[PDB]
């Protein structure tokens, strides 16, 4: 991913362009995401193929359960910018609902409908390119493993249709963090799954939270152009 | 009427008389006659034209029609530099003096007559609420190579970003928001009231005035109802 970004940035430059991996440079058009397809393996066998939903193993479902349980904390790493939250906005295509499905696009976890069991996996759609690939990937894993170690059932799939299928029970389906401040909060509290195996240390986590917290401050403290459109004649 | 009109000529030292009427499309037309051309004769048989020159009234052969001054409509023009009295006219066919089939005013009068003739009622009451826009600049055109229209006004929400030579003052109605903000957001209070004072000096009765919903100067002056034909005059 780092080599990828390097080539993109530099080939663009070499052609008289400028490339950006920002999640949402423009309001009104598509943002840039970084869907993450994942699967586990042992001795060349795909531990995610099974008899359960869409060809999934039960191991895959627990992995999902873990990701859904720790989603908001994972957000602090997969969507590390305030800009990230302008992409993860109640759109219809916007992958903000913490549920899994093979078809539904409101679902932040798509299950690739595929032929060969060798290629069975899950696609966590909410990450964006601003994410530190290492910390984001690791966090996704650690969450999935905590889902497996603790057999966290991901509940039932959401094949029906998105919240634009508004309040049916208010549609109180779990969602991703709605802001960076919130993702940072989640990561603060929900940190144990990361500290497992001494992978993430408290200082490592607190250091990260602090860096991002000062970035969040700049955005929260600086008057926004739109605030003038909305409030200058107040 | 005739008797009264000769009075107004001296009371206001009128130098000209502006003969007005409406074409098929609904646009008020006019021709000016010196005050000294007004006499006994003029009121009983009017003055005629080289009419073959108007639209939807154009008959290749029979081009001549009669302008019949309606003495009840006499009113001073508040804009012209030289004292001039406006007199609305009816277009009548020569000799017969009956009232042109294509004359919109004659048509409205016939419809008022017909109401009475059927005995269903004796008077028709009309109260239109016509709305309008006030701009600063309007440009448009169409030729073989293209077409265009460009609207511009100090209130246009799009000007929130415009550089003005004494500075952009910035209080303007947003899209669909020009409704009732008080000045300086509403830049037309003085303009509307002038329109009201003048309308009243011309025989109309004003009920209210206010800015309308659209940005870029939508406004409205509500006038009191009146009998059908008189209202269309108004
Ligand atoms: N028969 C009637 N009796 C009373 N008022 C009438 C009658 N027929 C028509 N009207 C007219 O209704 C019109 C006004 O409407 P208004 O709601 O004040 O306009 P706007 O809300 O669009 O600014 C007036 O011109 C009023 O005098
Ligand atoms: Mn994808
Ligand atoms: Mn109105
Ligand atoms: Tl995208």
């Amino acid at each position: 991913i780092q080599i990828y970004k390097y080539v993109v940035h530099n080939v663009a430059h070499r052609f008289g362009k400028t490339a950006t991996f920002m999640p949402k440079p423009m309001f009104g058009d598509n943002g840039s995401g970084m869907h993450c397809h994942m699967s586990l393996a042992k001795n060349g066998t795909n531990l995610f193929s099974g008899d359960k939903y869409a060809g999934l193993s039960e191991q895959a479902l627990y992995y999902i359960g873990g990701v859904i349980k720790h989603a908001k904390a994972i957000n602090a790493l997969a969507n590390p910018t305030t800009n990230s939250y302008k992409r993860l906005v109640p759109g219809y295509e916007a992958p903000v609902m913490l549920a899994y499905s093979a078809r539904n696009r409101s679902a932040s976890i798509r299950i690739p409908v595929v032929a060969s069991p060798k290629a069975r996996r899950i696609e966590v759609r909410f990450p964006d390119p601003a994410a530190n690939p290492y910390l984001c990937f690791a966090a996704l894993l650690m969450a999935g493993l905590d889902g497996i170690k603790n057999k966290i059932h991901p509940g039932e799939p959401m094949d029906k249709n998105l919240y634009d299928l508004p309040p049916e029970e208010a549609k109180e389906i779990p969602q991703v963090a709605g802001s960076l401040e919130e993702a940072l909060n989640a990561l603060d509290l929900d940190r144990e799954f990361l500290k497992a195996g001494g992978v993430f240390t408290d200082e490592a986590i607190d250091a990260y939270i602090a860096l991002r917290r000062e970035e969040d401050d700049r955005v929260r403290m600086t008057p926004h152009p739109v605030e003038f459109e909305l409030y200058y004649s107040v | 009427s005739a008797e009264h009109v000769l009075t107004m000529l001296n009371e206001h030292e009128v130098k000209f008389v502006d003969l007005r009427f409406t074409d098929t499309k609904g646009k008020e037309q006019h021709v000016t006659i010196p005050a000294h051309q007004v006499n006994a004769e003029f009121f009983e048989e009017g003055k005629m034209f080289d009419g073959s020159s108007i639209g939807g009234w154009k008959g290749i052969n029979e081009s001549d029609m009669v302008l019949m001054p309606d003495a009840s409509t006499a009113v001073i023009d508040p804009f012209f530099a030289d004292s001039t009295l406006i007199i609305r006219c009816d277009i009548l066919e020569p000799g017969t003096l009956q009232g042109y089939d294509r004359d919109p005013r004659s048509i409205a009068k016939r419809a008022e007559d017909y109401l009475r003739a059927t005995g269903i009622a004796d008077t028709v009451l009309f109260g239109p609420e016509p709305e309008f826009f006030l701009f600063d600049d309007i440009r448009f055109g169409a030729s073989i190579s293209g077409s265009h229209v460009a609207i511009d006004d100090i209130e246009g929400a799009w000007n929130s970003s415009t550089k003005y030579e004494g500075g952009n003052k910035g209080h303007r109605p947003g899209v669909k928001g020009g409704y009732f903000p008080v000045p300086p957001v509403d830049s037309a209070q003085d303009i509307r009231s002038e329109m009201c004072l003048v309308m009243e000096q011309m025989g109309l009765v004003v009920e209210a005035h206010h800015h309308e919903v659209a940005t870029a100067g939508q406004n409205e002056v509500a006038t009191r109802f009146n009998t059908m034909t008189k209202k269309a005059d108004e």
